[PDB]
C-alpha cells in the first residue's frame, strides 16, 4: 500500500507547499499496520485513502485452480507454454491430476475457453483384420 | 517361474505380467493403459 | 510508545499441516506464484510444510492447498482370459 501511496499522492508541477503541513508515510511488516505523521487537516486525507484502499475481495483471482476431466495434464503443461508472453506460469500437479494458472488475473478467460475446447470425451475404434491362403 | 537364457546370462520371467495405469475422469469412467502376457 | 505494540498473532511465518498428499511433490510443484520471493520448505519427518513468504497474501496459498488436499478414490481392476486348443 505505502509502496503505492507515494505514487497517487506525491507531488505536482509546483509543490503544494514547503516541507511542513504535509505528511510522510512508512510502515513495518511486523504488525501489518502503517505509520503517518502530520497535521490535523493533512492526515485525514491519508486515512481517507486507506479507508478506501482497505476493501474486501469479492473472490481472489490472482490464482485459480482448475480440474481437467478427460485429458492428462502432463502433455498440457508443455503444449501450453506461450499465449501472451510478465509471463504465464502454468503448473500441473499430477497427483490429483489438476493444473494451476498463476498468470494474468484478467484474461484467464482466454484460458477457460481453450481448456474447455481441450477437454473432451474421445471415441475409440475396433480394428480386425483377416487373412487366408491355400497351398 | 523365472529362467535364465544365455545372452554370461541374465534373468528371464515367464508367467502372467499384468500391469496397468488407472485414470478416473468423469463421475464414472476410467482409463486403462494395460499390458500383459501369458507365457 | 506507539511503535512498541503487541502482536495479535505473528504472521511472518505460519506452519500448516497437510492431510492426504505428501509434501515432497508439493514443494517442487509449487515454486512460483508471485515472484522478494516465496520460500517454501517441507519437513518430511512430521509430513508438514512451511510458508515463510509474504505475510499478506498467504490467503492465496491457503485456498490453493485447501483445493490440493483431498481424499482419493481407488479402483479395482480384474482381467480374464481363456482359450482352447
Amino acid at each position: 500500500v505505502v509502496k503505492l501511496v507515494t505514487e497517487l499522492n506525491k507531488d505536482t508541477s509546483k509543490s503544494a507547499l514547503p516541507g511542513s503541513m504535509v505528511a510522510n508515510v512508512v510502515a513495518d511488516e511486523r504488525t501489518n499496520a502503517v505509520l503517518v505523521s502530520g497535521e490535523p487537516n493533512s492526515r485525514q486525507r491519508i486515512i481517507a485513502m486507506i479507508k478506501q484502499l482497505d476493501r474486501q475481495q469479492a473472490v481472489q483471482g490472482n490464482t485459480k485452480v482448475i480440474y481437467l476431466k478427460y485429458a492428462k495434464a502432463a502433455d498440457l503443461v508443455e503444449v501450453l507454454t506461450g499465449i501472451s508472453s510478465k509471463n504465464i506460469i502454468i503448473k500441473a500437479h499430477g497427483q490429483t491430476n489438476a493444473l494451476i494458472v498463476t498468470a494474468a488475473p484478467d484474461v484467464m478467460n482466454d484460458l477457460e475457453r481453450v481448456i474447455a475446447q481441450l477437454d473432451i470425451r474421445r471415441p475409440q475404434v475396433l480394428v480386425e483384420a483377416i487373412i487366408a491362403e491355400v497351398q | 517361474q523365472e529362467v535364465p537364457v544365455l545372452t554370461t546370462v541374465e534373468r528371464k520371467t515367464v508367467g502372467i505380467k499384468l500391469k496397468v495405469k488407472p485414470q478416473i475422469n468423469e463421475g464414472d469412467a476410467v482409463l486403462l493403459e494395460i499390458e500383459q502376457e501369458v507365457s
